[PDB]
Order: structure tokens, then sequence, then C-alpha cells
């Protein structure tokens, strides 16, 4: 049972959630977003039969929830976007029927960003120093969010920290660090992998010393 | 439109302690409440439905209380995986998320481990100078970062990121960078930055 949803991405001032694994047509349906604070709001539900739409005041009329039984998909489109800039996600209620449930699976999530600033890859740039070593990237200049920070495709787990990006309008900047013992770096091999799908720009940046 | 009050937004509690959140509605809601956790990174993961019922594989440790109004969410002996945000959800009528509540757990004073960072080539050649610091698994978040040019202060043209609490650490790491043109980058040698009896870390452009 998954929910997988498709973008998303940015716009000045349509999402869609596909559906497998349980019976579709049987519970209502919803979407949630994220905004930048960590703050979880609802947005949207649908009933069983497409019939029921709800909307809370700080969304209606702008927005439209709308669902295809026959695909098992569920849509939501959007008008008028604002500070609408968050991560939305489609959700399933915890049981069937036309009654009110909790939430019991969640989409991966798809980023909206509403802005009047224009898409802008990110340069990317090794941290070479100049018992354990502390490596490093600089991820700087892109738009909008997110980016995606991995080291050696994702092997090097612990031991690193990603900062949150920051603003120096109208771009962010972010950079990641990484520890490992002495030696097995510059011996093995460290690549800090980035990715900025609104960009479809992907670099991978080998740390080389001196 | 049911409005969900939830308190207070952030909490900071000492390991084995106990810890508890509250949500108010602006209506009866008749038990139909819910609270998830969220980490960054993850799906919101539930936690409590209808008031009290613990999900399967939710230690007891969490637990929930309340009727009509009032309700309140619970977190006994404190542990460090419990470090995240946290909400309410009444599903009465419609759905109404409350504000979240954010936890950080106390511990033991720890100093950072700081790396400094020269520019690297392709930056510099692209008419650019970042000079990167990071202090890294210190306690607790409040640290400075001083930026010394030749042995002089330099205050313009810094950025500044902390994470959240590491959640199996219950430390931060912190990332302070120094944007400086190629231009003026040259003219000087040594770059330093301080954490604060301070920790001192440096280069030379030789």
């Amino acid at each position: 049972v998954k929910l997988q949803e498709s973008g998303g991405g940015l716009v000045q001032p349509k999402l869609s959630c596909a559906a497998s694994g349980f019976t579709f047509s049987s519970y209502t349906m919803s979407w949630v977003r994220q905004t930048p604070e960590k703050r979880l709001e609802w947005v949207a539900y649908i009933s069983n039969g497409g019939g029921g739409t709800y909307y809370p005041d700080t969304v209606k009329g702008r927005f439209t929830i709308s669902r295809d039984n026959a695909k098992n998909t569920l849509y939501l489109q959007m008008n008028s976007l604002k500070e609408d800039t968050a991560m939305y996600y489609c959700a399933r209620p915890s049981r069937g029927g036309s009654s009110y449930w909790y939430f019991d699976v969640w989409g991966a999530g798809t980023t909206v960003t509403v802005s009047s600033a224009k898409t802008t890859p990110p340069s990317v740039y090794p941290l070479a120093p100049g018992s354990m070593v502390t490596l490093g990237c600089l991820v700087k200049g892109y738009f909008p969010e997110p980016v995606t920070v991995t080291w050696n495709s994702g092997s090097l787990s612990s031991g690193v920290h990603t900062f949150p990006a920051v603003l120096q309008s109208d771009l962010y900047t972010l950079s990641s660090s990484v520890t490992v013992p002495s030696s097995t770096w510059p011996s093995e091999t460290v690549t800090c992998n980035v990715a900025h799908p609104a960009s479809s720009t992907k670099v991978d940046k080998k740390i080389v010393p001196r | 439109d049911i409005q969900m009050t939830q308190s207070p937004s952030s909490l900071s509690a000492s390991l084995g302690g106990k810890v508890t959140i509250t949500c108010k509605a602006s209506q009866d809601i008749n038990k139909y409440i819910a609270w998830y956790q969220h980490k960054p990174g993850k799906g919101p993961r539930l936690l409590i439905h209808y008031t009290s019922s613990l999900q399967p594989g939710i230690p007891s440790r969490f637990s929930g209380s309340g009727s009509g109004r009032d309700y309140s969410f619970s977190i006994s002996n404190l542990e460090p995986e419990d470090i995240a945000t946290y909400y309410c959800l009444q599903y009465d009528n419609l759905y109404t998320f409350g504000g979240g509540t954010k936890l950080e757990i106390k511990r033991a004073d720890a100093a950072p481990t700081v790396s400094i960072f020269p520019p690297s080539s392709e930056q510099l050649t692209s008419g650019g100078a970042s000079v990167v610091c990071f202090l890294n698994n210190f306690y607790p978040k409040d640290i400075n970062v001083k930026w010394k040019i030749d042995g002089s202060e330099r205050q313009n043209g810094v950025l500044n990121s902390w994470t959240d609490q590491d959640s199996k650490d219950s430390t931060y790491s912190m990332s302070s960078t120094l944007t400086l043109t190629k231009d003026e980058y040259e003219r000087h040698n040594s770059y330093t930055c301080e954490a604060t009896s301070p920790i001192v870390k440096s280069f030379n452009r030789n």
C-alpha cells in the first residue's frame, strides 16, 4: 500500500496522487501541506463517491479537489497562489466509508513554490582541509528549494551534517559536512552528490586533497 | 472550521523525564483526536488515535487523555529518539491539525568540533571566495562564531545555519560561511574562525 505523488514545482503569483495496495473507491481522500514553518494543515477533502468536497477558509475558492476512481488517482488543482508555498501530501484515512477518519497512509510529498524569482541551478564546491577528518561541500546560489546532498551515493551516513539552507535573496546556499576516520580519505574516494530537481541538475564532486 | 490550540509550541526536558502537551478545541470533538510525530525527512507517524488508543508498535510511554474540549498527550521516561515535532489532529468533523510542539532533550555541555576550509579553486577562478567553518556536535545550541582576517575582526558577509537537535546525540551542529570576493580574498593571508575561552581554527594562504 503506497501513495505516489506527482509534482509540483515553481510558479509565479495541478498535483496528482497515484494509489495502490488498497481499494481506493472505498476510502475518502485528503490533501495536507507542510508549510516552511513546522506547521501541518488540512487543505482539501473528497469523499468515496467524489460528490463531497470540503476546503478550509484559508484556501477555499482557489483549490479544487477531485478524483478518478477508475484510475485510482486523486488530483488537486491550485489557483491564485501566494504563501501557498509548501510540501503537499495526499493522505488516506484509516478506515473505509464517508465518516472522517484520522490519516494512516501518507504520500512522499511534492513541493510547490510560489515566488517572483526564477529557477537557478546551484554551483557545487568541494571543501577539502588545507584520528578523523571532516570534509564538506558547499551548495551555492540555487532556487528554489529543495536540494538533496548525499555522500558516496548514500553509503556514508553516520557523521554527516547537512545544514538548513539560508536565503540571501534571492538565492539559497547550503553546506554539508561528513566526518570519516583518518586515512580512509584520501585513500578511499569521497564524493558528495547534489540534486536540484526544479532545474534537473545533478552534480557529483569528488573531494580532492590540497 | 474547528480550531485546535496546541501548547506549548516548544519543550525542553531532561532524559528520563516526562512531558505533557495539550490541545483545546473550539467545540466538543467527542474524543476524535489523534497525535502524530514528525521527524525531519520522514512522513508523519501516527502515535495515538481516539484520544488514548495507542498504535501497535508504540511504546507504553506514550499516552493520551481528555474529552469534550480538553485533551492531553504525554511522553514519559524521555529518550533521545523522542526528539521530534508533535501534532494533534481532530477528525470529529473534517480535519484540523494543532500548531505543533517541538521537543528538545537537555544534556551535558559539549564543546564543538571545529574545522575551517579555504575557498575551492573552482570558486576562485569564477571570482568568489567563500570560507567555511563547521562547529559540530556541541551543546547547548547558543554559540558564537567570530571571523578574523589578518588578525582583525571581519563582520560583513557571514551566513550562519544551525541544525536541529540530533536524535541520537542531543547535540547541535552549526555552519558559518564568510563570503568575500576573490579580489579581497587574495589581498590577505590568515583566516580564522573562533567559536565562543574560545576554540580557534585557522589557515594561511601559505
